[PDB]
């Protein structure tokens, strides 16, 4: 967006076992990054490996 | 033990163990360290 | 190593034969504790009773028939027996299933040996020189759909070709996602009221597809393919109560209704010999 | 050298259990429960260890042992899903790992006769009564604190209730291979079994899978003296131990 | 010596907050939050420390700042009573102690004008609008995550809503004595205030008492450019920090 | 070899999650940079992903 | 002599020679010695 434009966004990752989130309050209960859009144009949120089993199937 | 004269007769070399993704992930002139501002 | 120690008369306030089995401990009481014994040696090591030896001999796991015939006028090549698919599991044969299912978790390297045998129930003048292709389809890879499908090219999937009448043999490393295979699973695929219990991708080794790569001939030859599995480097955990009743399905613990008694009733009373 | 062994007491958090007719407590596979070490870990999320807030004894509703009762079965951690903060953490976290100290109590007079087999079975995968390839529905395998009564009738989509075949096709006399203890009313009023985490993975889903199944099965039937009530109360007490939780997320949704 | 100060990020548990237009974060009374030491403790029950399972950022429902909005008020820990495991532990334990990292966010363009006073008041004891000796009912003082809107009308048994008199009889210009920060849209998009445990006792009831009250009050009214919407969103993010719980007991019952 | 390092709370003026992908560099941000993690090992070498194996 | 690159290609390891049945026969908290009263 424009250089004089502003926005604050919440990136939320919900581990398996729980419903796909329907609200920000539901998503914010999980792993999340609040991103203030400013001089740094890009956010990088790393999805941590959350699993019991050591390997997941690609299919 | 190799049973033939040519190098082309050999089995695979296994794996090239020394890897470095930086030449593809960060091919930038000035080196950038994570946490410091990318731009200033 | 001594099996039985030399032991004479006993007159003591310590009584090794009296205990409380209520504690869940089975006391290591020896023959020398109930009567007077002589010194003898074991002169035996127990190599044939190792878990590597009890599970480490071949047993057939699948048998399937495939045919060399023209594919003209056929809509399904698998129903015409031109190619056949096997969902990889070791639970189809009860002799092997009961041995392996005696433990809760087992981790082992596999060794498959495939035996293909030809037969001409219909008229044939010679013994055809057929070549069989065995293709491993790991979960996610396209299972063959036709006997001459593009999938058989096998650009990345492991594949083996051998003459009918002879055999092929290839080793397979431990392919489970977890640290050991689960022989039993008291759980589900997801938190759902109608999902599958026990049978789940925890026991999904993949699939194997079998075809005759030779073109079709004028005579029909039925080839019975027999897969044998032999385990190597076997480790087992949590020993279990042995299976008693006959089985009804792969990967599930069900037994038939109206089953026969498993206890061999004695002839006479509890006092007869 | 004057001492006694029947008197032992276990204090976990703010709860204390005392006994005067106990048999030596059993520790499954001689291994005490322990936290997941870094050399075995897979998920990178740092684990939440709630200590004394969850590691304490919870009493399950008492069952009545009659002369015709077949036995009782509980699944863990499902049996503790409504028990305080353990029950909430178990639904608020995606993955969990826990050991347990099980303590079964059945007190009786010096004239009563009978014996219970208290046994813990890892992955006690149940069989449906319908045979063939029929599956056991989630709602019958996850009953919660009221457990499974083996004396009741079979149900559609439910597990089989023949105790002699262990609800899975093995005979009852062979259950002694699994960590077990007997409550022989003539010798004991309490069985105790300390269970470590038993799974093929380091940490796992607590809502989709039951790691162990606790079975209390009367072998010698209850024999009350002439003129006494033909019934005796059984109370099961379970404490989570060496508990680990990982992957916090919105509350988990399960059937019913 | 080339660096910038407007960029700072706070990671608590599995949540991370990032900023590009921040004013230096405030630490109340220059004291970072800390666990209760043995030299000050009174209750002998050993405290439950849930660490990363509760010490993470929770976002409260956004409020809409209009040109006629008077201000907003939240009570702690009441505002977090429905937030995950913190909300359950807060009702399952008889006593609790906790610090908090408050982060208020209000982003706007380079043409917008306005300033918010973000201030934390310990024991912000409210006055009823009825005067005399009338008390504020529990239900109006403990609203939860939706907080108190000072722009709304007064209610029977409720607190007074005159923001200028701070709902307690003091003037708004004097609130600067309490730990505060301004969100001046021309300079900042975020205020941040780290609060230690403030009470006259070492640990206390979390259901009957609110230790601090967070107030966000627009001083200079919202001035939007010609043709823009006369409204701006405000999001409040709070994380429990250095949290202690004691005296586990059956779940606590509160009004409504 | 360590896969994820042990990492606690973060309160700093250095923000590793904010960057400029416009530079054509993909920053080596780790799980430990966005949330708090425990120490775990790779316990894997990557022999099946070698160009000689692919 | 091994004729292949992988461990999965190898023959069996023989026998695990150090055995201990006690973890299955006597998995009890307090250690019990035979001859002494099991209970007192």
């Amino acid at each position: 967006g424009p250089a004089l434009s502003s926005a604050k966004l919440i990136l939320a990752y919900t581990p398996p076992g729980a419903r796909g989130p329907q609200d920000r309050r539901e998503a914010m209960l999980g792993t999340h990054v609040v991103w203030d859009i400013g001089l740094q144009s890009t956010i990088v949120m790393t999805i941590p490996w959350t699993s019991g089993v050591q390997f997941r199937y690609t299919d | 033990i190799n049973y033939y004269k040519d190098a082309a007769s050999t089995s695979s070399a296994g794996q090239s163990l020394s890897m470095d993704p930086s030449k593809f992930t960060e091919p930038v002139k000035d080196l950038m360290l994570k946490g410091a501002p990318a731009l200033n | 190593t001594v099996a039985s120690i030399s032991s004479g008369p006993k007159h003591t306030q310590k009584v090794p034969i009296l205990t409380a089995n209520e504690t869940g401990a089975t006391m290591p009481v020896l023959p020398s504790d109930s009567i007077e014994t002589r010194t003898t040696y074991m002169h035996f090591n127990g190599s044939e009773t190792d878990v590597e030896c009890f599970l480490g001999r071949a047993a057939c796991v699948h048998v399937t028939e495939i045919q060399n015939k023209d594919a003209t006028g056929i809509d399904n090549h698998r129903e015409a027996k031109l190619f056949n698919d096997w969902k990889i599991n070791l639970s189809s044969l009860v002799q092997l299933r009961k041995k392996l299912e005696l433990f809760t978790y087992v981790r082992f390297d596999s060794e498959y040996t495939i035996l293909a045998t030809a037969s001409q129930p219909d008229s044939a003048n010679y013994s055809s020189n057929l070549v069989v292709q065995a293709m491993y389809v790991p979960p996610g890879a396209p299972n063959p759909k036709e006997w001459d499908d593009y999938t058989w090219q096998s650009a990345s999937n492991p594949s083996v070709f051998f003459k009918v009448g002879d055999t092929s043999r290839f080793s397979v490393p431990y392919v489970g996602l977890a640290s050991a295979y689960n022989c039993f699973y008291d759980g589900y695929s997801h938190d759902d009221a109608e999902t599958q219990y026990g049978i789940t991708v925890l026991n999904h080794m993949g699939s194997m597809a079998f075809r005759i790569v030779n073109e079709h001939d004028e005579h029909k030859t039925l080839v019975k393919i027999r897969v044998y599995h032999r385990a190597k480097h076997v480790e087992a955990w949590i020993p279990r109560a042995p299976r008693a009743l006959p089985y009804t399905s792969i990967g599930r613990t069900n037994y038939p209704k109206n089953t026969e008694p498993v206890i061999k009733k004695r002839k006479g009373d509890i006092k007869s010999y | 050298c004057g001492y006694s062994d029947r008197v032992q007491q276990i204090t976990l958090g703010n709860s204390t259990i005392t006994t005067q007719e106990a048999a030596n407590a059993v520790v499954c596979y001689a291994e005490w429960p322990e936290y997941l070490p870094d050399v075995d870990a897979s998920d990178v999320n740092k684990t939440s260890k709630p200590d004394t807030s969850v590691c304490r004894f919870y009493t399950l509703d008492s069952k009545t042992w009659t002369t015709g009762s077949k036995g009782w079965c509980w699944k863990l951690p499902d049996a503790l899903k409504d028990m305080g903060v353990f029950g909430q953490n178990m639904f608020f976290h995606s993955l969990g790992r826990s050991g347990y100290t099980v303590h079964v109590q059945c007190n009786a007079t010096k004239f009563h006769s009978g014996c219970l087999l208290v046994v813990v079975i890892p992955e006690h995968q149940l069989a449906s009564h319908e045979g063939g390839n029929v599956s056991v529905k989630y709602t019958f395998t996850h009953p919660g604190e009221r457990g499974i009564d083996l004396s009741s009738a079979n149900e559609v989509g439910g597990p089989v209730k023949d105790v002699i075949y262990n609800m899975n096709g093995t005979l009852l006399g062979n259950l002694l291979i699994f960590p077990h203890q007997f409550i022989n009313l003539r010798t004991n009023n309490t069985a105790t079994i300390v269970i470590p985490y038993i799974n093929s993975v380091p940490i796992d889903s607590m809502t989709r899978h039951n790691n162990v199944s606790l079975m209390v099965i009367p072998i010698a039937p209850l024999t009350v003296p002439t003129g006494a009530t033909p019934s005796l109360p059984i109370t099961v007490t379970i404490a989570p131990m060496c508990t680990e939780f990982s992957g916090i997320r919105s509350k988990s949704i399960v059937p019913q």
